[PDB]
């Protein structure tokens, strides 16, 4: 079965390059481009799954497995839903002349099948990676999120289908060593908060750089610096680095983070005299590992392998404009070196969810009323972007329409519906006294 | 291992005896450097000193002699080398 | 006609202008160089119950005309391009009736990003937001308003959900809706009066 795996990938990874008017480099495919490491990070996360749970026949679960990884490799890579629907039967082909014979019953690819290694943490199993129900994934979340609440500061979120398999593949980038995660959206997508959630989900402690109006590339450093004192302690947790571009406010400050997430840590960030303290400290650790010692060269090397496993460099662009792009084309190690993440705008079927809970603690007469208005406000926003799509081809006025706009719509909308009300009742209260 | 590593894998051999430096051309995807990583790896750490160079387009050519001044230690007069006769080898990589 | 569908308890005629503002404030806008076509009144109606900073498209200076006579009292008009532009803003926000921003076309300035979004800390009884190297004390009933002259300008679409966009361009019917009332009025007076 690992060889057939092999030879689907590649087919699936040869279809796509065979078709260079679906798929190639272009202004707006900086990141399309693909590379060994997407299929190196599929191949790592297989070898992610212990034998224990994977005994037994592997014709129905380990293609399963695969199709999923792969495909969140791929979609992610993917902005719009037209090439998301070419790879997935590219895909189907590439499974079924590879696998050859498989039941028709049960689809090996669907939406419904996520992989998650932090269920597993939840139900008390120890390093286990397998498929989760959504159902079961729910539960999970919505646990952890009454926890985040308790200690950090309170998040409100929907906790929707599609925003949750966010949460399972950010999760996913982040249980991989040394891997980097980068989320890209429109603003207000959610996904710094989903990111802060999943970094809370697994066992990891995420810092975030505070900028002030007047800042300086020398104060950056010093922020990194004291990251690294925490990381280089043998007894850590994997420090997270959260980045986004309102925290980047001049391009002098991402080159210092390209070179960390890149490889190791950059280049003269300490004193040479410091490194050395670091060093001593990390070669208590080696003797335990039973790593060569007092070698001055696989210690060291060690080292920078211990700081990448230990640092995590989470990064949040929006693709508005070609600012983003050119980040792309003059930052070389931000692209090919962290694992892209799209965030779609919000389905009809989330947006009912959303307005379902914000309506939720509000009076009203039979609370079918509730029901429908939660369809209705999911069917106005939709009706918008159709609308949006009309106004772009008819004028060349473009108009923009964020899952921020529509949460930041809803809550004006329930407080003039709530001061309308007072005041009708107030009016009826004094009017049912005179009388 | 692959068949077109161990061919490029005794070219650098090649090259590294002699004072010819080496380029390497490819897309993002034909892994370029993790070949060269490799290498340097398995190379001895007296005869050969390794270092890992990377631009991120903002790095200046004061910046470059910055990395190299630090890379290569002081020999008698003007004149800058590593002592004990150590061939000194810098990588550059993202060259353009 | 989907909230018939869904039959939501609502009244047999409903048009938006009429809920957003009564008949009366409409006769005094009208007195405040605004005109009496309903696409301007709409436009007019949406500022006034704008839960977002409304930034305000203005070829013709159609728009400016209106809301300089709308904010009579304490009203300061401060382009971007002005040097003192981010120290008057700070003495306006503490004590400034309204603020309006000429230019700001396009590229809007990372000062003003704390200021354009919505959210403000509270320490104690007093209000602070974070605007500039030092925080300025925040006051209730600030206004703020973004004036801009151009055709087809283009915005960044997380300033598009942070700031309500409202156009206020004088075309096609719009401008005819408006020569109708000002014709009436000479016309047949005494209908108007
Ligand atoms: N699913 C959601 N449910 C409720 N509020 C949300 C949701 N997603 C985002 N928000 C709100 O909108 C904000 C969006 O900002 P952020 O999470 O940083 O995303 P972005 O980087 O896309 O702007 C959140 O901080 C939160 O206040
Ligand atoms: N034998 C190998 N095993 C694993 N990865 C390899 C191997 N050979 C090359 N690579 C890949 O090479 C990449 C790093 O070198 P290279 O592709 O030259 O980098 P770049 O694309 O930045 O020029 C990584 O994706 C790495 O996984
Ligand atoms: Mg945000
Ligand atoms: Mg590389």
């Amino acid at each position: 079965m690992a060889f057939k795996l092999v030879e689907a990938t590649y087919f699936t990874f040869d279809k796509i390059l065979k078709n260079t008017t679906a798929f190639a480099p272009s202004a707006k495919r900086f990141h399309y481009q693909f590379n060994f490491r997407e299929l190196a990070r599929v191949c790592e996360g297989i070898c992610r799954t212990t034998p224990g749970q994977y005994s037994g026949g592997d014709q129905g679960k380990l293609v399963r497995l695969w199709a999923h990884e792969m495909k969140r490799t791929f979609e992610d890579r993917f902005i719009a839903n037209e090439h998301v629907e070419f790879f997935r039967r590219y895909l189907t082909e590439a499974i079924s002349k590879c696998i050859g014979e498989f039941p028709e019953t049960e689809n090996p690819i669907a939406e419904p099948l996520i992989f998650t290694g932090f269920v597993a943490a939840h139900q008390g199993l120890d390093q286990q990676y397998t498929q989760c129900t959504i159902p079961v994934l729910k539960r999970v979340l919505d646990d952890k999120l009454e926890e985040y609440n308790e200690v950090k500061a309170q998040m409100n979120l929907v906790l929707f289908q599609q925003a949750m398999e966010h949460v399972s593949r950010i999760c996913r980038i982040l249980d991989m060593p040394g891997n980097n995660a980068l989320l890209v959206g429109v603003g207000g997508s959610g996904k710094q908060s989903l990111c802060r959630l999943s970094t809370f989900i697994n066992g990891f402690e995420i810092d975030q750089l505070v900028v002030t109006a007047s800042f300086t590339i020398n104060d950056l450093r010093n922020n990194l610096q004291e990251i690294y004192k925490k990381i280089a302690k043998p007894n850590s947790i994997a420090r997270v680095f959260m980045i986004t571009d309102s925290q980047i406010k001049e391009e002098q400050f991402l080159i210092p983070i390209n070179d960390m997430l890149n490889s190791g840590w950059i280049f003269d960030l300490f004193p040479k005299e410091d490194m050395d303290s670091l060093v001593s400290g990390v070669r208590n650790e080696a003797k335990g590992e039973g790593v060569d010692v007092n070698n001055l060269t696989a210690l060291t090397s060690y080292f920078l392998d211990k700081i990448r496993k230990n640092l995590k460099v989470v990064l949040c662009f929006s693709p508005v404009g070609d600012t983003m792009r050119i980040r792309s084309r003059k930052f070389p190690g931000i692209i090919n070196n962290t694992s892209i993440d799209w965030f779609h705008p919000w389905p009809h079927e989330a947006l009912i969810d959303v307005a379902f809970r914000f309506l939720e603690e509000i009076e009203f007469p039979t609370e079918e009323i509730r029901q429908s208005i939660s369809l209705n406000m999911a069917k106005v926003h939709s009706s918008i972007d159709t609308a949006n799509e009309k106004f772009l081809k008819l004028e060349r006025r473009y108009n923009y329409t964020t899952p921020k706009s529509f949460l930041e719509l809803i809550d004006f909308y329930k407080k003039l519906l709530t001061e309308k009300r007072e005041t009708i009742q107030r009016q009826i209260q004094r009017y049912e006294m005179g009388l | 291992a692959t068949i077109h590593t161990t061919r490029l894998r005794y070219m650098i051999d090649i090259h590294l005896q002699r004072r010819k430096p080496i380029l390497f051309i490819g897309s993002a995807g034909t892994g370029k450097t993790a070949v060269v990583r490799d290498y340097l790896n398995s190379t001895r750490p007296e005869q050969v000193s390794h270092k890992t160079i990377n631009f991120s387009s903002f790095t200046d050519s004061l910046a470059l002699q910055k990395n190299i001044e630090s890379m290569v230690e002081k020999k008698n007069g003007r004149n800058y080398g590593s002592a004990t006769n150590k061939v000194l080898i810098c990588f550059i990589d993202d060259f353009n | 006609p989907d909230i018939i569908e869904k039959g939501i308890p609502i009244t047999e005629g409903i048009e938006p202008l009429k809920i957003l503002t009564t008949e009366a404030i409409k006769s005094k806008w009208k007195n405040e160089g605004l005109p009496a076509d309903p696409m301007s009144l709409e436009n007019a109606a949406i500022i006034t119950a704008c839960a977002r900073w409304p930034l305000i498209i203005d070829p013709q200076l159609q728009g400016s005309t209106w809301i300089r006579g709308k904010q009579g009292e304490n009203l300061t008009t401060i382009s971007l391009s002005q040097p003192k532009w981010l120290g008057a803003l700070t003495s306006s926000i503490s004590s400034g009736r309204a603020v309006l921003i000429e230019g700001i076309q396009q590229e809007i300035d990372a000062t003003l990003d704390p200021l354009l979004q919505r959210a403000v800390k509270k320490n104690g009884n007093q209000l602070q937001l974070e605007i500039g190297g030092d925080p300025i004390d925040y006051d209730p009933n600030f206004k703020l308003f973004l004036m801009t002259k151009l055709i087809n300008p283009h915005f960044r679409p997380e300033i598009a959900a942070q700031c309500t966009i409202i156009n206020f361009i004088v075309t096609e019917s719009g401008l005819e809706e408006q020569f109708i009332a000002m014709v009436v009025n000479i016309e047949k007076n005494e209908l108007e009066m």
